[PDB]
């Protein structure tokens, strides 16, 4: 009964951590692209 | 309270347990890069 | 079919009516009259409030070798020396969980040191790969 | 409840959600595009008028207010969803518009592909094609990325094309289908792009700035085509989970993105059916087909 | 605080070592006196030894004692024999109605106790798979990012 009600609660700050860890991951991605993208215009 | 933390102690024994691989998986990663 | 005081095999059963619970009479008769609530909910009762309850009565068979002789040396003793070594046990096994609790509050929040400990540990080394 | 709707007097070919999953919008042969209530008793309310073609695509902009519609007359209307006044016509292609596409986020932009083999970029404020990309056969079906920076391409060479609107250069040729491709569309993500053809493959294709570099991510099957040579469409779950496209043999087709097991096949229709839509919030689909009724499955 | 229990099939003899060293960092009256020093001192109290025994030619009073107990015994093992077994089998019977009320209570808290256990078991599977999909991102990126500097 106690371990459920823990858990249950400590899910969604495991999972949020790892979304928000997750966001900084694809801005990363979203501006390497650029630099690259970039090189097509020197050309 | 007995039960509830004994249960509850080794249940946050294992965040370590999962903690500490993590941190050394960072360690070699960035070591290694 | 018991007591939720004692412990025992009511010989009056009588129930309450704040908080559905058979008691022995003598039992409930007594707390009442200490403090006056039922002693599981910690609800307002007194005397009146009872309600006796009827049932086909409960037989014990007196043993066959039963005198005033044994009945009043060999069983009468027991009774008393179970009661003494019991309650004695008893009391040694709420000093220990006490004790126990002790060592576990301790390790508990031990834990809890190593975790924010890790916490900020991890993150700055997934933040340094990210970097 | 399923929910039956009728009303249109020739074929659908597609049909569309609101962005906000207030209501529906339809059209098709009958040159009508009717307006739904999503709940309700699911009323139809306004009835778009002014195109002398048949209706072959629709689409919402991101904000719904604006509701785009490809005709064969090679017009493409701009509509105000909220009046259901007419804004715009793009008149341009010298041959029947197959399908267009709103950018999203962006400055307003608009594209489109005929059967005159061209593709262009409109901006709904200038009155004229803003580039134009020659390809050399008949295109069917056209989407933006979610940059705004690419055009996705399907036409009747088998081969998806994407193209830079900095450079108007070939970027991408993605092979993988065997025949015509009918029906092309985003990920809400931008991540990922389906595409229906005739050789009955739908196939999921990723688009990456770093792309693994043989990009047929997927492929499903169950989806059949056949001698109406109808345009088929397929589209995206709002939260990317579920594929639905559909197909000539009455069935709607619906699987699991990843697994690619079918979830559902779901008879009711007569004849072949052209569209299906997720609503946007709730499990919901339109399904459109050539029997001029639509459902409302709820899973 | 989150640990997954079900879906960790994959430290900690480990992570005791990691706590221990953080563990390194850091109501009655007379009644009660004679009956705690009964059970401390481990002896129980004396009773009568005296009428089993006694002594043929105070001795008149121990004598007199046996033939009224004997008397009352006597009359206490025939209202015993009166009824006999029926009164035994009688509260026999009670004894069963009893005990089958305890297992319905055994069975009433098995059910609920893999009941809580059932609705955690689907938690753990649901988040297991999102932890999943979040380190499959994690790790595209990760080369992702270098593959992009690698070109530039």
């Amino acid at each position: 009964e106690e371990l459920k009600k823990h858990e249950d609660s400590a899910i969604p700050r495991r999972l949020e951590c790892l979304k928000e860890d997750v966001q900084r991951q694809q801005e990363r991605e979203k501006e390497l692209q650029h630099r690259y993208a970039d090189l097509l215009l020197e050309k | 309270e007995l039960s509830h933390a004994l249960y509850q102690h080794d249940a946050a024994c294992r965040v370590i347990a999962r903690l500490t691989k993590e941190v050394t998986a960072a360690r070699e990663a960035l070591a290694t890069l | 079919l018991i007591c939720s005081i004692s412990n025992e095999v009511p010989e009056h059963p009588c129930v309450s009516p704040v908080s559905n619970h058979v008691y022995e009479r003598r039992l409930i008769e007594k707390y009442i009259a200490e403090n006056g609530t039922d002693p599981i909910n910690n609800q307002p009762l007194s005397e009146e409030q009872l309600i006796d309850i009827k049932v086909a009565h409960p037989i014990r068979p007196k043993p066959p070798s039963a005198t005033s002789i044994p009945a009043i040396l060999k069983a009468l003793q027991d009774e008393w020396d179970a009661v003494m070594l019991h309650s004695f046990t008893l009391r040694q096994q709420l000093q220990t969980t006490r004790q126990e609790l002790s060592h576990a509050l301790y390790q508990h929040d031990a834990a809890c040191r190593v975790i924010a400990r890790l916490t900020k540990e991890v993150t700055a080394a997934r933040e340094a790969l990210a970097t | 409840p399923i929910m039956l709707l009728s009303g249109h007097e020739g074929e659908v070919y597609c049909c569309k959600f609101h962005p906000n999953g207030s209501t529906l919008a339809s059209a098709g042969f009958d040159r009508l595009i009717l307006l739904w209530n999503v709940y309700g008793d699911c009323d139809n309310y306004a009835t778009l008028k002014g195109h002398s073609g048949a209706v072959m695509e629709l689409h919402y902009n991101t904000d719904g207010s604006m509701l785009f519609s490809a005709s064969t007359d090679k017009t493409v209307a701009v509509w105000d969803s909220e009046t259901g006044e007419r804004v715009k016509r793009l008149k341009g292609h010298t041959s029947f518009v197959n399908s267009c596409y709103p950018a999203r986020r962006g400055p307003q932009l608009v594209c489109t592909g005929s059967d005159d083999g061209t593709v262009k970029l409109w901006d709904i404020r200038k009155k004229a094609a803003i580039q134009t990309f020659q390809n050399t056969y008949q295109v069917l079906a056209v989407t933006f990325n979610d940059t705004s920076d690419q055009i996705i391409s399907g036409g009747i060479d088998n081969d998806i094309k994407v193209w830079d609107l900095r450079q108007n250069k070939l970027t991408y040729t993605m092979r993988g289908h065997a025949d015509s491709v009918t029906g092309l569309s985003l990920s809400s993500e931008g991540s990922y792009l389906l595409s229906n053809a005739m050789d009955n493959t739908v196939r999921v294709w990723d688009v990456r700035p770093f792309a693994p570099k043989e990009r047929c991510v997927k492929i499903f099957q169950g989806n059949v085509h056949n001698f109406e040579k109808n345009l088929l469409r397929c589209s995206w779950s709002p939260d990317g989970s579920k594929i639905a496209a559909g197909s000539a043999d009455r069935f709607v087709y619906v699987w699991d993105t990843t697994s690619r097991r079918i979830l559902y096949k779901l008879p009711g229709h007569a004849g072949s059916i052209n569209e299906v839509a997720f609503h946007p919030d709730e499990p919901i689909i339109i399904s459109a087909s050539s029997d001029k009724r639509l459902y409302m499955g709820e899973i | 605080v989150d640990a997954l229990p079900y879906f960790d099939q994959g430290v900690r003899e480990a992570a005791a070592a990691l706590v221990e060293e953080e563990t390194r960092r850091y109501t009655d009256i007379m009644r009660n006196e004679f009956e705690r020093l009964a059970a401390r001192q481990p002896i129980e109290l004396l009773s009568m030894k005296r009428y089993e025994l006694p002594a043929p030619s105070e001795c008149v009073n121990n004598s007199m004692a046996q033939l009224e107990h004997q008397a009352v015994r006597i009359e206490n093992l025939e209202l015993m024999s009166q009824h006999g077994c029926n009164a035994w089998k009688v509260y026999n019977e009670n004894l069963v109605h009893m005990i089958e009320h305890a297992q319905k209570e055994l069975q009433k808290l098995r059910k609920h106790i893999q009941d809580l256990n059932w609705q955690r078991k689907n938690m753990q599977l649901t988040a297991g798979s999102k932890l999943r999909e979040m380190e499959s991102n994690w790790v595209s990126l990760v080369s992702k990012n270098y593959e992009i500097e690698r070109t530039i």
